[PDB]
């Protein structure tokens, strides 16, 4: 997250992170046993850190929990980042907490605008690299949709929205892929792709979750 | 790019 600010140990508590011996995307925890993510984060290994807050630090309260099943959207397309979506079943149930919670899944798709929160342990320079230790968070509002597909023409799909900030310096970044968009209290995003980071005109452009509740919840009921 | 570590 670049531009953000410390989000505050555990205050996201659906904030996941997807760890293969390094932090490499988020997710979020939409029940005890299933994380939502980025189709482009998905890979072997996973293992599921919950409750995180320093990731490089045990600190308490965290879980890691081995994902147990890694399932991308079986049409993301690598290419286009369409249907950038994972769901990731852990192999047990985390425990959850006010450290370790859920965040529900919209039952609409959110309205340009709307402030959604965004977080993750991403990159938090636009030029350069910094890991932050511990959570960052960036409140960034979803763009309309002429601004994203005027900010990334032949891009967007349905299945994406941006947000953030055009002015640039706000933004996630890398590492934060997988993490959540959150609006109103509901999972509306998944970071997932932009160019480059808090670029002026380039907006973060995420999943856009509330295409994908039902197939989330199919796919959960079926796992 | 994707915002994964690293980017695709
Ligand atoms: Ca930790």
């Amino acid at each position: 997250i670049v531009g953000g600010y410390t989000c505050g140990a555990n205050t996201v508590p659906y904030q996941v992170s997807l760890n293969s011996g390094y932090h490499f995307c988020g997710g979020s925890l939409i029940n005890s046993q299933w994380v939502v993510s980025a189709a482009h984060c998905y890979k072997s290994g996973i293992q599921v850190r919950l409750g995180e807050d320093n990731i490089n630090v045990v600190e308490g309260n965290e879980q890691f929990i081995s994902a147990s099943k890694s399932i991308v959207h079986p049409s993301y397309n690598s290419n286009t980042l369409n249907n950038d979506i994972m769901l990731i079943k852990l192999k047990s149930a985390a425990s959850l907490n006010s450290r370790v919670a859920s965040i529900s899944l919209p039952t609409s798709c959110a309205s340009a605008g709307t402030q959604c929160l965004i977080s993750g342990w991403g990159n938090t320079k636009s030029s350069g690299t910094s890991y932050p230790d511990v959570l960052k968070c960036l409140k960034a509002p979803i763009l309309s949709d002429s601004s994203c597909k005027s900010a990334y023409p032949g891009q967007i799909t349905s299945n994406m929205f941006c947000a953030g900030y055009l002015e640039g310096g706000k933004d996630s970044c890398q590492g934060d892929s997988g993490g959540p968009v959150v609006c109103s209290g509901k999972l509306q995003g998944i970071v997932s792709w932009g160019s480059g980071c808090a670029q002026k005109n380039k907006p973060g452009v995420y999943t856009k979750v509330c295409n994908y509740v039902s197939w989330i919840k199919q796919t959960i009921a079926s796992n | 790019c994707t915002k994964s570590i690293p980017p695709c």
